[PDB]
């Protein structure tokens, strides 16, 4: 497996295009009928940073949770004592640019458990082969991945 | 140690109109490029990340462009409220490092000074000095001549001046002409006199009283 | 909210240490970096270093490695910054920022710390009024002190539309003097309370001066 350099996204082609992640449908709202759209993932090999303290981060699309799911078990398997670590997740904040995938719970920005940032780019690797839509080595301190909608 | 360079160093411009600020790093940064606000008196604001990503709640009249060395950041339609000194910040190497910055100042139309003068207090006279206040309040430009007459008699070296920054609010300027003496030359003279020359008055302004 | 409380202002004499604070609150301290950024008329802003609570990992830029300590204390959610062995060079402004994970660039700022490096002893102002067309002009003389800053509210910060507090200038005396005016209705004068609070931390100079006409 080779790690993702950085800056580079898998597939090489922008977040929201048709073989990526695909379009942007719009904002899901806690108050709304597309909320329970969203499911909880409580996996205990997965750290969620909680950042807003609503267990927000937690709720995504069924496919952003069988490819979270998948993450886990490739990330134990590569180091182990590490887990997949969550730090941002479904927004209801705006703490995104417009039309982020946060907005659609179809994305998360994820690290390793222990924040080594050099294992960042064989993470990114490790989300690819769990089958998210679109992998994006965003920054020294996260990994961006997205899903296609249900 | 990356170098970021800055220009220009400041803009004059006036409410509604474009601002336009580089940045060029001495070596590429890929998109790791920040830009900060600093208003006067105050920290840093965080404006723009990964050199185009507005920060949450930050207006959409600020933009950012670039990727590699060279960044444009832009305000689409300034405010009276936006002056401030800009600052971008590379974080591609280690140590971050900062641009010099860029000092935005708001052209408004010409505004007369109010003035005002103050005797030295009683409190300050029982010490053995007196300070003598000339107030020219929330005026533009910022040029403006001073004197202070003493009996008549124009004085030298015995006064400085101080110039608030520009008001976020109505884009002025006010400053303070602080004439000092020793209570003993304060007590020779009747006359106190603050005159006001600035180019939104149709002639100088005196502002006096008699000790 | 996300807050981060620096300490106040310092004088410190050449060659002694000064340690300045920064406590955290609104959020997880542990969780998030926390990074120093010095800010000096010679060398505009310059990030110093960073500590990383949740691991005790800290980073130093070279130029800051004989300079600067960085410690914490998770209990108190406090950061400290020690420099050491001061000089000229050293008086700036000092910050604490912290980032939120997406890269080494800072959301949330300390108010900063002064620090001034001088063998002067600090000295405490002395507060005069500047005693008092539909608008009236009244103020505090904040005269002879040392070092910078000096804070001046109005009626306990109730009062700020109209307020002007100008720049400091150093006199001949090496000490400092400024004024803080501000601009009322005429008519509420007697009526209503004019008070300028006037804080030199320096000297532990706290002055809360009436102006009367």
């Amino acid at each position: 497996l080779t790690p993702l350099a950085y800056k580079q996204f898998i597939p090489n082609v922008a977040e929201k295009t048709l073989g990526a992640s695909g379009r942007y449908e719009g904002k899901i709202s806690r108050n709304s009928e597309r909320f329970k759209e969203l499911t909880p993932n409580y996996n205990p090999d997965i750290i969620f940073k909680d950042e807003e303290n609503t267990g927000a981060d937690r709720l995504m699309t069924q496919r952003c949770k069988d490819k979270l799911n998948a993450l886990a078990i490739s990330v134990m398997n590569q180091w182990p004592g590490v887990k997949l670590r969550v730090t941002e997740g479904w927004d209801e904040d705006g703490h995104h640019s417009e039309e982020s995938l946060h907005y659609e719970g179809r994305a998360v920005d994820i690290t390793t458990s222990d924040r080594d940032r050099s294992k960042y780019g064989m993470l990114a690797r490790l989300a690819v082969e769990a089958g998210f839509d679109w992998v994006y080595y965003e920054s020294k301190a996260h990994i961006h991945c997205s899903v296609k909608a249900e | 140690d990356i170098v970021m360079t800055q220009t220009p160093k400041f803009l004059l411009v006036s409410a509604g109109d474009k601002v336009t600020i580089t940045c060029k790093a001495s070596q590429s940064v890929s998109n790791d490029l920040t830009w900060y606000q600093q208003k006067p008196g105050q920290s840093p604001k965080l404006l723009i990340y990964y050199a185009s990503n507005r920060y949450t709640g930050v207006p959409d009249r600020f933009t950012g462009s670039g990727y590699g060395t060279d960044f444009t950041f832009t305000i689409s339609t300034v405010q009276a409220e936006d002056l401030a000194v800009y600052f971008c910040q590379q974080d591609y190497g280690s140590p971050p490092t900062f641009g010099g910055g860029t000092k935005v100042e708001i052209k408004r139309t010409v505004a007369a000074p109010s003035v005002f003068i103050f005797p030295p207090s009683d409190e300050q006279l029982k010490s053995g000095t007196a300070s003598v206040v000339c107030l020219l309040n929330n005026f533009y430009p910022r040029e403006a001549k001073v004197q202070w007459k003493v009996d008549n008699a124009l004085q030298s070296g015995n006064s400085q001046e101080s110039v608030t920054e520009q008001d976020s609010k109505d884009s002025t300027y006010s400053l303070s002409s602080t004439l000092t003496l020793s209570k003993a030359d304060y007590e020779k003279h009747k006359v106190y006199a603050c005159e006001v020359t600035h180019q939104g008055l149709s002639s100088p302004v005196t502002k006096s009283f008699n000790r | 909210q996300v807050q981060l409380q620096q300490s106040g202002p310092e004088l410190v004499r050449p060659g002694v240490s000064v340690k300045i604070s920064c406590k955290g609150s609104g959020y997880t301290f542990i969780d998030e970096a926390l990074h120093w950024v010095k800010q000096s008329h010679a060398e505009s802003l310059e990030w110093i270093g960073v500590i990383r609570p949740y691991s005790g990992e800290t980073n130093y830029n070279q130029k800051f490695k004989d300079k600067a300590t960085m410690t914490v204390d998770i209990s108190s959610s406090t950061a400290y910054l020690e420099l050491a062995r001061l000089t000229s060079e050293d008086s700036a402004i000092y910050y604490c920022a912290r980032d939120w994970e997406r890269g080494d660039f800072f959301d949330y700022w300390g108010q900063g710390t002064l620090v001034t490096v001088s063998s002067a002893s600090t000295k405490g102002p002395s507060v005069f009024p500047l005693a008092p067309g539909g608008t009236a002009a009244l103020g505090c003389l904040v005269k002879d002190y040392f070092p910078e800053p000096v804070t001046v509210s109005w009626n306990s910060g109730a009062l700020t539309s109209g307020v002007h507090t100008f720049p400091a200038v150093l006199q001949s005396s090496g000490l400092y003097s400024l004024s803080s005016v501000v601009t009322v209705p005429s008519s509420s004068l007697g009526t209503q309370t004019y008070i300028c609070n006037v804080n030199h931390k320096p000297s532990n100079t706290k002055v809360d001066k009436k102006v009367e006409p």
